[PDB]
C-alpha cells in the first residue's frame, strides 16, 4: 500500500522540504498500511524535455496529484503549461503553485488543473468592494493585456450585474505599442476619474508615462490596479498615491508547498475511504485509456473542504481557485510601498495608517467632475431649427422680430450631405428657431454650458440591422447618442417604445400626432380605403428611417402600405415638401405643427382633417444621469406661464 | 511543402493514396519542394507524439503536419497546441479528438482545428428555432466548462434579433442532483423548446429526469449541441426520440476529403506567401537545447478548389461544415440539415411530430389542415427578407411549388398566411385548444368529382390526407353527400359583376 | 416575496372612473367593471366608517385593466376619501397625491393633472392623453 505523489519544484532546499511535507503527512494520519512517496523533477529551459522528462519520471511513477511551482527567472510566461497538459492527457490532477494567469481558469484547456492560489480576475472582485467604501457607481476600465484581461473585463461586468449598474466606458487594445493616447483622451473626456487597469508590467510603465505627460497624476485621478502593475520596472515609474493589490504570503513558498501537501493528504485519506479504487497505469506502453475514477477524484479535489492551513483556511471554489484569501492593499506614499489596508474576502479593514490620495489632502475623491459642457445634436427641421450659412466671418446676421426682438442665434457646426459628392468643408453655420430658442431658455434656467453641433446624416435613428452576424444597430441622432458623440439630444424626436427602452425621455414638450399633408379632391385622413390598396396614382411616402417607419412597421394592417412606401422613402422632409409641391406625389405622412407651419407658408398645401398617433416631442436623454429631473422640472416650468405660448407666437401660431 | 499527414487510427486504410493525393492535383505549382510524408498510427501517448514530432522535423525538415484521429480523446488536439507554441510548426488537426473544440490558444501557437465553434453552433441551432418559428423556450445548463460564453452569446443574440425570443429562466446546477432542490428549477419550466447544454455523463441523468417529471412530450423539444453527439453508435435508451443535434461529422465528406482540404489549404498558403518572399520554410534545428513571415497571419484569405476555407482570429473557420441530425423512433441519426455560405438548407421543411418517444404518449391535438387562396379570405404572401419570419398577424405555411412541369418534385417552400380565414382558425386555436400544420394544394381548386375523384381540398378531405379544410370552401348538396360541414359563418351565395 | 399587491387610489370624475352601485339583485359586479370600496362614514358624530365595495368602469379603468393583463399584477382598488386630487395645505397635502406621498397609495391610476408642485413630491408616468385647460362657453 502506497500513493505516489509527484512534485515539479524549482530549488534543492524546497525539495527537501517537500519530502519533509511528506514526512509530516504520514505522522498523525493513522497506523494504515498506506505510505507517501516523494518524487520531485527540475527545471530545464525549453518546455518540450521539460513535459519529456515529467512523463518519462511519472509514467514510471504511477502518481496522483502533480505539484508544479515554477518561479519565473527568464520569462513571465507560461512555464507551468506543459505539466498540465501532460497529466490533463490522463486527467491527472495538477496543483500550480505559483502561477496566477487567468487562462488557467477556463478548464476547456486544462481539464484537470487546480490551483491554491487566487488569479487576478479575483482581483475586480476586491475592486468591486473598492466600490462600496466610496460609493463609487461609474468606473473607467483600461485593459492593456488581452491573454487573460478579457476574463477580468467579464468577471467586473458579471459582479456589476448585481448592482445592474455598467462601466461608463471599457477599453482594450494591444499589448506592445506605445503610442495609446487616444485612449487616454477618450478615457479623460468623460465625467468619472475612476481608472481600473490590469496588464503586465511594460504596457503599465508605457501607461504610466503617457499619463504622466497628460496630467492624470493630479487631483481626482484615481489608479486602481494589481500585483504585476506594483512590481517590475513598472514600479519605477508609478505614479503616486496608486492603489494596489498584494498577496499575503503569495511567494513565501514552504508553508505554501506544505500546505498543498496537507491538502493532497487528506484527499488520498479521503480516497481510501472509498472503494472502486484504480490507479493510472504506465501509459507510455499502448494506454490511451483515461484514468476511469478522474472525474470522482477531480469531485473529491474540488469539494475538500479545510479549516487547517499555515497560510490559512484553504477551500476550492466552482472553478477550483482559492477563496476568501487574505490581500494587503498598499498606497504608494511619495515611491514608498506603504501597507493600509487589508482584504478577507467578504469585507475591507484599513489600518491606522491613512489613505494618501495623489492629489492633494487626504479628502476622498468624489470622483464625478460633471461637465458644465453638454454636446448637444440636432436635425435641420424647417419650423423648429433653422440652418443658416454665416454671413462675413463664422457669424450671424442680427435679425429682429416683428416686435424688435433679437433672434437668439447660436453657432453650430453644418456638414453638408453629401461628403463624396462634394467637397465637404464642414463649416460652423447658424441656428436658431424653436427648439434652438427652448434650449437657449434650458440654459439660461441652469447654470451649464452647450455645444450644438448637427448630425452627419440627416436621419432621426432607427433600429436597423447591420450586415454581419445580423446584428442590431442605431443610425443617426441616436446613433450618435449611444456612441458617446452627443449628451442631449434637443431636436424633433418623436417619442415611442423602442427608443425609450434604450435612452431616457423627458416629458414632453410638444403634442401632437400624424396627418396627411395634400396639395388643392378630398382625402379625410388614414381611414380613406382606397389608399389601403394604393396604385400608380396614390403617390406618398414618408422619410427614411424616420419614426413613421417604425410606427408603421409595428401596425400590422398598415403593412401594405409599408410595403409600397418603402418604395418611395425620402431622405428629409423639405425634399418631399419640394417634390410634392410639383406635383411629384400625392399626400405625404408627417407630424401636425409641421405641416401646418408648411400650410402657413403655401397656402396649396393642405393638412388633413383627421389625426392619429397623438404623440410628445421631448427631449433625447442619456441614461442614469443628473440631467433627468431638472430638465423635465424646467421644460414642466416653461409649460406652466406663458413661455410655451411665446415660442409658439414665435413660430408656431405666426401665419403668414 | 514538406508536409507530414498522420492517420491515428484503429480501421486500416492505407497511405500510398495520400501519396497520390498531390500528382495530377497542383497544376500550377509554385513552389519548388514539395514532399508529403504519409504515416499511419495506433498509440496516442504524448511521449511517442512529441517524439514522432520530433523524429519528422529531423526527418528532412518537415514544415505542416496534418493530424487525423478516430477516438474521442480531444486532449490530443492540446497536446499539439502545445508543439506548434514551440516549434513553430503549423499544424492542421482533421477529425476524432484531433478537431474537437478548445478555447483560446496563445499568439505563438499555430495550430488550427477542423471544426465550429461552440458560438457558430449556437448561431446554428437559433437558425434551425428560428425556421420553425418556435420562439418561445428555455435554457438549462450546468456546471460543465464552457458555460458562461454560451449563455452570454445568447443572450447577446436575443439582444439582436427581430424575433423577440420570450425566453424562460436559464438554469443551472450546483452538484449532483439530490432531487430536491434542483427539481424546483426543473418544474418551473413549462415551454415547449428547451435548449440543454450538460456533457454526454450528465445528459442520460438529466433527461432521465425529465422523462420522470414529464418534460419529455411531443409538444416539448429538445435541441442539443455536439458535447453530448459524440460515438454514433453508443446511443443509450434514455436519449428522447426527438432529440435534434448538431455536429461537423459528415459521412459525404470522409477523412481523405478532410485531408485533401487540408493539403489545398497549406500548399495554397506556400503557393501565396511564396509571391510576397521567397524563402518562407525555416523548421527549428532540433527539439534540444534551445521568425518574422509566419502563416499565423497569412491564413486568412485562402481559396482552393473553390471552397472557402476561410480562418478566423480565434483558429475557427468561416464557412464550416456544419450537419443537423434528429433521433428518429429508429433509434438512429438522421442527416437532415445541411449548410449554404451562412444559412440553413433543410431536406424537410414539413416538422412532423416525432411522436414515438415510447409507447407512452396517447394524445392527439395536431391536424393536417389543407386550404386554397381566396383573395378576401386567404391571402398568401412571401416570408419577410428583413426578420426571415412571418409577420405576427399571419401564419406560417408550405407551398409545393414546382418550378416546371415534366418534373414531378417540387419544394415546399415555407410562406405566409393571412385574412379572413385564418383568423377564424387562429381564434377556434385559441379556444378549442389545438395545434395544426396549414399547407397549400397544388391539386386545383376547390372540388369537383373528376370520375369519381375529386380535387383539390375536397380530394384531401375525403381521401383522408387532409383533417378539415378550414379555408373557404362553397357547400352545394354532393360536397354535403361526399364530407360534412359545420355551421355557416358568413352569407355567400353568387352575385354577377357589372359596370 | 410579494410585492405586487399594488393598492391604488382613484377619484370619480364622469368620462374617466364611473363610479355605480352593486346590482342589488345579483350582489355582483358586471365582469367589464372592476370592484372598489368606499369609506363612508355612517354617523356623523364619531369618526366610524365602513367600506362599501362599489363598482367602476370607463376610461382609466381599461388604462387599469390593461396594465394588469400586460404587466400581469394585481391590484386593490378603492376610492379616496378626503376630496379632490389635493393641495398643499399647511404644508400637508391630501388627495391622491396625500395617500401616494404617505403611502398608504402605490400608484395613482386615476385621472389627475401634472404641474411643478406634484412632480417635485411625486413621480408621473408618460402622458397618455392630451389634457390641458380650456374654456367653455355657449
Ligand atoms: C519512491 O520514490 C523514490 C524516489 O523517487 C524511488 O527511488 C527511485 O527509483 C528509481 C527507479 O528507476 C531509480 O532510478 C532512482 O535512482 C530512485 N531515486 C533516486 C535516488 O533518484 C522509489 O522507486 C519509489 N518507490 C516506490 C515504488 O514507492
Ligand atoms: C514565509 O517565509 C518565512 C521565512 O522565514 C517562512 O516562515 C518560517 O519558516 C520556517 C521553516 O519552515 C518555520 O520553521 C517557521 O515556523 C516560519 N516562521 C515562523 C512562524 O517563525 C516560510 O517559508 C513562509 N511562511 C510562513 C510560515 O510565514
Ligand atoms: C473577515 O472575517 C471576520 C471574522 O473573522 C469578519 O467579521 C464578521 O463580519 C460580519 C460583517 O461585518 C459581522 O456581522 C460579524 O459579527 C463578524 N464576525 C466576527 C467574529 O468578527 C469580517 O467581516 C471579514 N472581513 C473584514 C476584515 O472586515
Ligand atoms: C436640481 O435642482 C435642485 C433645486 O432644488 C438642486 O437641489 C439643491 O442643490 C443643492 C446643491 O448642493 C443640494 O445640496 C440640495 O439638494 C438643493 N438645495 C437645498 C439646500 O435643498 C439640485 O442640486 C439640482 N441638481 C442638478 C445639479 O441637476
Ligand atoms: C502618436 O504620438 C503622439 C505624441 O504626442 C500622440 O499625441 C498621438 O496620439 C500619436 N499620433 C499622432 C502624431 O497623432
Ligand atoms: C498640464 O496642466 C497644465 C496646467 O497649467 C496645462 O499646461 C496642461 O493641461 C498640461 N501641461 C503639461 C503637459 O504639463
Ligand atoms: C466496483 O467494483 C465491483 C467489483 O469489481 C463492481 O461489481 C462494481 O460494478 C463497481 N462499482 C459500481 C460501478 O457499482
Ligand atoms: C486572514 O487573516 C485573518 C487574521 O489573521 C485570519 O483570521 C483568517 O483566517 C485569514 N484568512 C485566510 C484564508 O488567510
Ligand atoms: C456645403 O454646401 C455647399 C453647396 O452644396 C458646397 O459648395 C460646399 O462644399 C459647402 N459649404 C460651402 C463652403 O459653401
Ligand atoms: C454658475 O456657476 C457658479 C460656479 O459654480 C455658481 O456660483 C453659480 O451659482 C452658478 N449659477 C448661476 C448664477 O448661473
Ligand atoms: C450593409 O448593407 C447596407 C445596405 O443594406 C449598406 O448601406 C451598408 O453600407 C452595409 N455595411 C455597413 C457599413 O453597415
Ligand atoms: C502499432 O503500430 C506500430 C507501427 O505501425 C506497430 O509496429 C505495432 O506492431 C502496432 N501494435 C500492434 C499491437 O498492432
Ligand atoms: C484575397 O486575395 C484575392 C486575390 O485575388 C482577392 O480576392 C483579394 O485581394 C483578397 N481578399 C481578401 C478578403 O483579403
Ligand atoms: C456562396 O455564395 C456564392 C455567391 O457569392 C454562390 O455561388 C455559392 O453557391 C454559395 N455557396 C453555397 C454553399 O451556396
Ligand atoms: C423549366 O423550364 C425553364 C425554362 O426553359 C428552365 O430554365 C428550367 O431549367 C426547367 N426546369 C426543369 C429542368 O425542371
Ligand atoms: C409549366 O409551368 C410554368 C411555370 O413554371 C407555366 O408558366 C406553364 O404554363 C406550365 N405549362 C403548362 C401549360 O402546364
Ligand atoms: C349610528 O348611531 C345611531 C344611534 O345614534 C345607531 O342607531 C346606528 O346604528 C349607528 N350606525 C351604525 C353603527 O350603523
Ligand atoms: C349626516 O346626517 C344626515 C342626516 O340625515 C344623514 O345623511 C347621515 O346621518 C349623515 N350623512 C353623511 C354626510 O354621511
Amino acid at each position: 500500500k502506497i500513493v505516489n505523489i509527484g512534485a515539479v519544484l524549482s530549488t534543492r532546499k524546497h525539495e527537501q522540504m517537500f519530502r519533509e511535507a511528506v514526512n509530516q503527512a504520514n505522522k498523525r494520519h493513522g497506523s494504515w498500511k498506506i505510505q507517501l512517496n516523494a518524487t520531485s523533477v527540475t527545471h530545464k529551459p525549453n518546455a518540450i524535455q521539460m513535459a519529456l522528462s515529467v512523463c518519462e519520471d511519472l509514467i514510471s511513477s504511477q502518481v496522483y496529484a502533480i505539484l508544479v511551482s515554477h518561479p519565473p527567472t527568464p520569462n513571465d510566461h507560461f512555464t507551468p503549461t506543459p505539466v498540465s497538459y501532460t497529466a490533463g492527457f490522463y486527467r491527472i490532477p495538477v496543483l500550480g503553485l505559483t502561477t496566477r494567469m487567468s487562462i488557467y481558469s477556463d478548464k476547456s484547456i486544462h481539464l484537470s488543473f487546480l490551483r491554491t492560489v487566487p488569479p487576478y480576475s479575483h482581483q475586480s472582485s476586491v475592486w468591486f468592494e473598492m466600490m462600496r467604501v466610496y460609493n463609487w457607481n461609474h468606473i473607467i476600465l483600461l485593459v492593456s493585456d488581452d491573454h487573460e484581461g478579457r476574463a477580468a473585463q467579464k468577471r467586473l461586468e458579471t459582479l456589476l450585474e448585481e448592482r445592474e449598474s455598467k462601466a461608463e466606458k471599457v477599453l482594450q487594445f494591444d499589448p506592445g505599442t506605445k503610442n495609446v493616447t487616444a485612449l487616454l483622451m477618450e478615457a479623460r473626456e468623460l465625467e468619472a476619474r475612476v481608472i481600473i487597469l490590469s496588464a503586465s508590467e511594460d504596457d503599465a510603465a508605457t501607461v504610466y508615462r503617457a499619463a504622466a505627460m497628460l496630467n492624470m497624476t493630479g487631483s481626482g485621478y484615481v489608479w486602481l490596479v494589481g500585483e504585476r502593475e506594483i512590481s517590475g520596472n513598472a514600479l519605477r515609474y508609478a505614479p503616486d498615491g496608486i492603489i494596489g493589490l498584494q498577496l499575503i504570503n503569495g511567494k513565501n513558498e514552504s508553508a505554501h508547498i506544505s500546505d498543498a501537501v496537507g491538502v493532497v493528504a487528506q484527499a488520498v485519506h479521503e480516497l481510501l475511504e472509498k472503494e472502486n479504487i484504480t490507479d493510472p497505469p504506465r501509459g507510455c506502453v499502448g494506454n490511451t485509456n483515461i484514468w476511469k475514477t478522474g472525474p470522482l477524484f477531480k469531485r473529491v479535489l474540488m469539494s475538500s473542504k479545510y479549516a487547517d492551513g499555515v497560510t490559512g483556511r484553504v477551500e476550492f471554489n466552482e472553478d477550483g481557485d482559492r477563496k476568501f484569501a487574505n490581500y494587503s492593499i498598499m498606497n504608494l506614499q511619495n515611491r514608498k510601498l506603504v501597507q493600509v489596508g487589508i482584504y478577507n474576502g467578504t469585507h475591507v479593514i484599513p489600518n491606522d495608517r491613512k489613505i494618501i490620495w495623489p492629489g492633494g489632502e487626504t479628502e476622498k475623491p468624489r470622483g464625478y467632475q460633471m461637465s458644465t459642457r453638454l454636446k448637444i445634436v440636432t436635425i435641420h427641421q424647417e419650423p423648429f431649427v433653422y440652418v443658416k450659412p454665416t454671413m462675413s466671418d463664422g457669424t450671424c446676421k442680427e435679425e429682429f422680430t416683428v416686435n424688435g426682438d433679437p433672434v437668439k442665434k447660436v453657432i453650430c457646426t453644418g456638414p453638408n450631405d453629401t461628403s463624396p459628392g462634394s467637397p465637404r468643408h464642414t463649416v460652423p453655420q447658424c441656428c436658431y428657431g424653436f427648439c434652438i430658442d427652448l434650449l437657449i431658455k434650458l440654459a439660461r434656467t441652469m447654470n451649464f454650458t452647450y455645444e450644438v453641433h448637427l448630425v452627419a446624416d440627416g436621419k432621426f435613428g432607427t433600429q436597423e440591422r447591420v450586415n454581419n452576424s445580423n446584428k442590431k444597430e442605431w443610425n443617426g441622432m441616436m446613433g450618435e447618442l449611444l456612441s458617446g458623440q452627443a449628451d442631449m439630444i434637443v431636436a424633433p424626436l418623436t417619442i415611442n417604445n423602442e427608443r425609450a427602452q434604450y435612452i431616457e425621455f423627458s416629458k414632453p414638450f410638444k403634442y401632437q400626432g400624424l396627418t396627411i399633408l395634400v396639395k388643392k379632391e378630398r382625402i379625410t385622413g388614414i381611414n380613406d380605403p382606397r389608399l389601403r390598396n394604393p396604385s400608380d396614382k396614390f403617390i406618398y411616402a414618408t422619410v427614411k428611417q424616420s419614426s413613421v417607419d417604425i410606427y408603421f412597421r409595428r401596425q400590422v394592417e398598415l403593412s401594405t402600405m409599408y410595403r409600397h412606401m418603402e418604395k418611395h422613402n425620402y431622405e428629409s422632409a423639405a425634399e418631399a415638401i419640394q417634390a410634392v409641391r410639383d406635383n411629384k406625389l400625392h399626400a405625404f405622412i408627417w407630424d401636425s405643427a409641421v405641416l401646418e407651419f408648411e400650410a402657413s407658408q403655401k397656402c396649396d398645401l393642405v393638412t388633413t382633417g383627421e389625426l392619429f398617433f397623438r404623440s410628445g416631442f421631448g427631449i433625447g436623454m442619456r441614461k442614469d444621469s443628473p440631467w433627468k429631473q431638472n430638465v423635465s422640472l424646467s421644460i414642466l416650468k416653461s409649460h406652466e406661464n406663458g413661455f410655451m405660448e411665446d415660442l409658439d407666437k414665435t413660430w408656431v401660431r405666426y401665419q403668414e | 511543402l514538406n508536409i507530414a499527414v498522420l492517420l491515428g487510427h484503429s480501421h486500416d486504410v492505407t497511405e500510398r493514396e495520400l501519396r497520390n493525393l498531390w500528382g495530377p492535383e497542383q497544376a500550377t505549382g509554385l513552389p519548388l519542394d514539395v514532399n508529403v510524408v504519409a504515416l499511419l498510427m495506433n498509440r496516442t501517448d504524448p511521449k511517442s507524439l512529441i517524439t514522432h514530432v520530433c523524429d519528422l522535423m529531423s526527418g528532412a525538415r518537415i514544415h505542416g503536419l496534418v493530424f487525423g484521429d478516430d477516438t474521442d480523446q480531444e486532449a490530443v488536439a492540446q497536446m499539439l497546441d502545445f508543439i506548434s507554441s514551440q516549434t513553430f510548426i503549423p499544424i492542421l488537426g482533421i477529425s476524432g479528438g484531433a478537431s474537437m473544440i478548445m478555447a483560446d490558444k496563445d499568439p505563438t501557437s499555430t495550430f488550427f482545428q477542423f471544426g465550429a465553434s461552440i458560438q457558430q453552433q449556437a448561431t446554428v441551432m437559433l437558425k434551425i428555432m428560428q425556421d420553425y418559428d418556435w420562439h418561445v423556450f428555455s435554457l438549462v445548463t450546468t456546471i460543465f466548462p464552457g458555460y458562461r460564453d454560451f449563455i452570454s452569446f445568447i443572450k447577446t443574440t436575443v439582444d439582436n434579433s427581430f424575433v423577440g425570443w420570450d425566453m424562460q429562466n436559464v438554469i443551472t446546477l450546483d452538484t449532483s442532483f439530490e432531487d430536491a432542490k434542483t427539481q424546483v428549477q426543473l418544474k418551473k419550466i413549462h415551454s415547449s423548446v428547451i435548449l440543454l447544454y450538460c456533457s454526454k455523463d450528465e445528459a442520460v441523468l438529466i433527461l432521465s429526469e425529465a422523462r420522470s417529471l414529464g418534460l419529455t412530450g411531443y409538444d416539448f423539444f429538445w435541441i442539443v449541441p455536439s458535447l453530448v453527439s459524440g460515438n454514433t453508435e453508443l446511443i443509450p435508451k434514455e436519449f428522447p426520440s426527438g432529440l435534434i443535434s448538431v455536429s461537423y461529422d459528415d459521412w459525404d465528406y470522409s477523412l481523405e476529403a478532410r485531408v485533401r482540404d487540408g493539403l489545398g489549404i497549406l500548399t495554397t498558403a506556400a503557393s501565396s506567401m511564396l509571391e510576397k518572399f521567397s524563402y518562407i520554410p525555416e523548421a527549428k534545428a532540433s527539439c534540444y537545447g534551445q521568425p518574422l513571415h509566419t502563416l499565423h497571419q497569412f491564413m486568412v484569405n485562402v481559396t482552393w478548389d473553390g471552397k472557402d476555407l476561410s480562418f478566423t482570429e480565434e483558429g475557427y473557420q468561416v464557412h464550416p461544415r456544419l450537419v443537423v441530425i434528429v433521433l428518429n423512433k429508429d433509434r438512429e441519426w438522421e442527416k437532415v440539415g445541411k449548410w449554404e455560405n451562412q444559412t440553413l438548407s433543410l431536406r424537410h421543411a414539413v416538422w412532423p411530430r416525432y411522436k414515438s418517444f415510447s409507447d407512452c404518449e396517447p394524445d392527439d391535438n395536431h391536424l393536417s389542415i389543407v386550404t386554397l387562396e381566396e383573395a378576401p379570405f386567404v391571402i398568401v404572401e412571401d416570408i419577410d427578407p428583413l426578420t426571415e419570419t412571418c409577420v405576427r398577424n399571419t401564419v406560417p405555411c408550405r407551398k409545393f411549388v414546382k418550378i416546371n412541369n415534366s418534373t414531378n418534385e417540387g419544394m415546399n417552400v415555407k410562406k405566409c398566411c393571412k385574412g379572413f380565414c385564418i383568423d377564424i382558425l387562429k381564434k377556434l386555436s385559441r379556444t378549442v385548444k389545438f395545434t395544426y400544420d396549414l399547407y397549400l394544394v397544388t391539386n386545383g381548386k376547390h372540388g369537383k368529382k373528376v370520375n369519381n375523384v375529386w380535387n383539390g381540398m375536397i380530394g384531401e378531405v375525403v381521401y383522408q390526407r387532409a383533417v378539415m379544410a378550414v379555408g373557404s370552401l362553397t357547400i352545394n348538396e354532393e360536397r354535403s353527400e361526399v364530407v360534412d360541414f359545420s355551421v355557416p359563418f358568413v352569407e355567400t351565395g353568387i352575385s354577377v359583376m357589372v359596370s | 416575496p410579494d410585492d405586487n399587491h399594488l393598492s391604488i387610489v382613484t377619484l370619480e370624475e364622469a368620462p374617466f372612473v364611473i363610479v355605480e352601485d352593486i346590482d342589488p339583485l345579483t350582489e355582483t359586479c358586471v365582469r367589464n367593471t372592476v370592484p372598489c370600496r368606499k369609506f363612508v362614514k355612517i354617523n356623523n358624530s364619531t369618526n366610524e366608517g365602513m367600506n362599501v365595495k362599489k363598482c367602476c368602469k370607463g376610461f382609466c379603468i381599461d388604462i387599469l385593466k390593461k396594465l394588469s393583463r400586460t404587466v400581469k399584477f394585481t391590484y386593490d382598488l378603492y376610492l379616496v376619501t378626503n376630496g379632490k386630487h389635493g393641495k398643499k395645505v399647511n404644508n400637508v397635502w391630501n388627495g391622491m397625491i396625500g395617500e401616494v406621498v404617505y403611502q398608504r397609495a402605490v400608484m395613482a391610476v386615476g385621472s389627475l393633472t401634472i404641474n411643478e408642485e406634484r412632480s417635485e413630491v411625486v413621480d408621473f408616468s408618460v402622458p397618455f392623453v392630451e389634457t390641458g385647460i380650456s374654456v367653455m362657453v355657449s
